[PDB]
């Protein structure tokens, strides 16, 4: 960290060392944004901490998916069971919401294990419809399964 | 195509490419110094200080450090630099010479500087930033 210089003399000795600079820190009167405080019940319980210790979170369009994920909106309730022939049956659920698409029935039914087997039932039926009507030899062996009733029921349990 | 002929043809016909392009009528001159690259580091080992070297006499004092003499704009290095100690000791003694006479020393690195030993495999290098952070 030393500039190469010459021996000093009656001749003039130019050297290059860059200087510290003068900033003179510029004024900037920033203005006040119209800040609102949305207050109200945003989760499914009553928090045990008193009000003077809990915090306010700032939400804009870019971080709304992160504020919703870190809230852990866990909605646990007992709802009516309409998956069988019982009218007086009930079925509690367990919900974990991390995005705005978790309100949609694609992700609500995916978090209910009684509905994970019904979408998997439908996905197995959409898979059937493609190769069903293309090969006309499927109905030829439906009558063979109509004939072979013993070996068919042994394979349905598997 | 001999190593004594071609290295002494490129170092001399390449000067003619520097003489033919530059317009000497438009206030330009060029000095020609015969050193060898192994002699020059010995000449910086010769003097105890870079301000008493033999190359300092031709860059600074015979040119710039002279009443009425024309000063030196830049030093063309007709060299092939390695990253070894006899070529980082030279450039340490050419950066200090270039900071005294105010003239940058321009030269070139070789194929072996990048560690390829044959030059046409340079675009095959997929990360050149990590090559320079080697011990």
């Amino acid at each position: 960290s030393k500039e190469g210089s010459v021996a000093p003399k009656e001749r003039i000795n130019i050297k290059y060392i860059p200087a510290t600079g003068d900033a003179q820190a510029e004024v900037a009167e920033v203005e006040l944004p119209l800040k609102t405080l949305v207050v109200g019940d945003f989760k499914g319980h009553a928090e045990q901490t008193p009000l003077e210790e809990r915090a306010t979170v700032t939400v804009d369009k870019n971080n709304f998916e992160a504020v919703m994920r870190e809230s852990e909106l866990k909605i646990t309730a007992t709802v009516k069971n309409k998956l069988t022939d019982d009218e007086n049956a009930e079925l509690p659920v367990e919900l974990n919401f991390k995005s705005l698409a978790d309100f949609a029935p694609d992700a609500v039914a995916s978090q209910v294990p009684e509905l994970k087997k019904l979408i998997e039932l439908r996905e197995a039926l959409v898979a059937l419809k493609g190769p069903l009507g293309n090969i006309p030899a499927f109905r030829e062996r439906l009558q063979s399964l109509l004939n072979s009733e013993e070996s068919r029921e042994k394979l349905l349990a598997e | 195509h001999n190593s004594q002929f071609q290295a002494m043809e490129s170092a001399w016909r390449g000067l003619k490419l520097f003489v033919d392009r530059t317009d000497f009528r438009e206030n330009n001159k060029v000095e020609i110094l015969h050193v060898t690259k192994d002699e020059l580091l010995e000449d910086f080992e010769f003097a105890p200080e870079t301000a008493q070297s033999g190359l300092y006499k031709h860059v600074y004092s015979a040119g710039y450090g002279q009443f009425g003499g024309e000063p030196v704009g830049a030093i063309i290095g007709n060299y092939a630099f390695t990253p070894s100690t006899p070529d980082m000791k030279l450039l340490q003694y050419m950066g200090a010479l270039g900071a005294m006479a105010h003239a940058p020393f321009i030269s070139s690195v070789g194929p072996e500087f990048f560690g390829i030993d044959s030059f046409e495999e340079l675009p095959n290098i997929k990360d050149l930033k990590s090559t320079f952070e080697s011990p």
